[PDB]
């Protein structure tokens, strides 16, 4: 059953990035007030707000370091700033004045997957989330030239909009890799504990298969309902480690009680989705599927 | 390890 993978908005007809006034963002957030904050500390603070036109936005205010360039601002502007797809967060505008660098996303109703999955998601709903987030990443790797390597896929960087559909976000660490290359050399260790592929700890090189590892983790989170690290059941392990040792024993215990409880006849489909996740988490990068294959695994499971 | 795990999961669907 023949599927055309990418058929999202044609850029040429898209609303261009609006350059915004700092004063407007300043006012709309009440002087960047604390009760407007929705995200704190990581490379900036993110504030919920409604613009002059009624549009609900999230405004990321990037922290300016003395004697430094705006690398993270540019990373988003040169990547998510240039593309649109239903499984990517919409970057609506930006503010660049003096040393201020702000990024204005369309506001995604339910905030991040992490926020939701821990503090209502049924299977059908979670299935849709894994699929859409796979499509978003696939777009970055396969439908962009040069390719985009996200470098920080995690459940907090998967937003959920009105109809609970997945939107990959936070492009601050993203990098462009020529299609002729297989990897990009980076200067430092970047990524979130729980999600870093093994090879990133051996060599300062990122690649699309790097992103694919991190995706696998996000999929575990959906299947298990666990955080990627620091859960009491884990012990000396992470989510990845835990699922690994745990499975020789009783595989289906790994699954989230809430999904199992909803229906005992989805225990098989759940198991099949775990195969995808495990493939993505292969220690050998070359053996991991591309995100295009992951999507194909998903749609095979259904039929 | 991983492929052992993959086998385990295949048993599980079969062992349903
Ligand atoms: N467009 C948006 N719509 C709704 N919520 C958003 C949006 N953008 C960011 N957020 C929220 O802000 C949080 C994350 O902001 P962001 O800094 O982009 O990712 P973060 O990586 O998890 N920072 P950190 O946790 O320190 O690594 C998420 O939990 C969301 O709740």
């Amino acid at each position: 059953d023949l599927e055309v993978l990418f058929q999202g908005p044609h850029m040429a007809f898209e609303k261009p990035l609006r350059k915004l006034t700092f004063a407007d963002l300043l006012q709309a957030t009440n002087g960047f007030h604390n009760d407007s904050l929705i995200g704190s500390g990581g490379f900036g603070d993110v504030y919920k707000a409604i613009l002059k036109d009624g549009s609900a936005v999230a405004i990321k205010k990037l922290i300016h370091v003395s004697g430094q360039g705006d690398r993270e601002f540019m990373a988003e502007m040169e990547t998510i700033g240039k593309i649109k797809h239903r499984n990517l967060v919409p970057l609506l505008g930006y503010c660049k004045v003096g040393d201020e660098r702000l990024l204005v996303y369309e506001f995604m109703k339910y905030g991040s997957l992490e926020d939701v999955l821990h503090d209502k998601l049924n299977w059908s709903t979670r299935r849709k989330i894994a699929i859409g987030s796979a499509r978003g990443l696939a777009f970055l790797h396969h439908n962009c030239s040069p390719h985009i390597i996200h470098r920080d896929m995690k459940s907090s960087n998967v937003l959920l909009d009105e109809n609970l559909e997945a939107r990959v976000s936070d492009f601050g660490m993203a990098r462009l890799m020529s299609a002729m290359d297989t990897h990009l050399s980076v200067s430092t260790l970047a990524g979130t504990p729980g999600y870093v592929p093994p090879e990133y700890y051996q060599s300062f090189r990122c690649s699309t298969k790097g992103d694919v590892y991190s995706y696998g983790v996000v999929l575990l989170e959906l299947l298990t309902g666990k955080r990627p690290t620091d859960s009491p059941d884990f012990g000396d392990n992470n989510l990845v480690g835990w699922v690994k040792q745990h499975a020789k024993l009783r595989i289906s215990d790994v699954f989230d009680p809430e999904l199992m409880k909803e229906d005992p006849a989805l225990e098989i489909e759940l198991l099949q989705h775990l195969k995808v996740a495990v493939a993505c988490l292969d220690d050998r990068a070359w053996r991991r599927p591309t995100m295009v294959q992951v999507m194909a695994m998903f749609k095979e499971i259904q039929a | 390890t991983m492929e052992e795990l993959q086998a385990a999961i295949q048993a599980a669907i079969a062992h349903c």
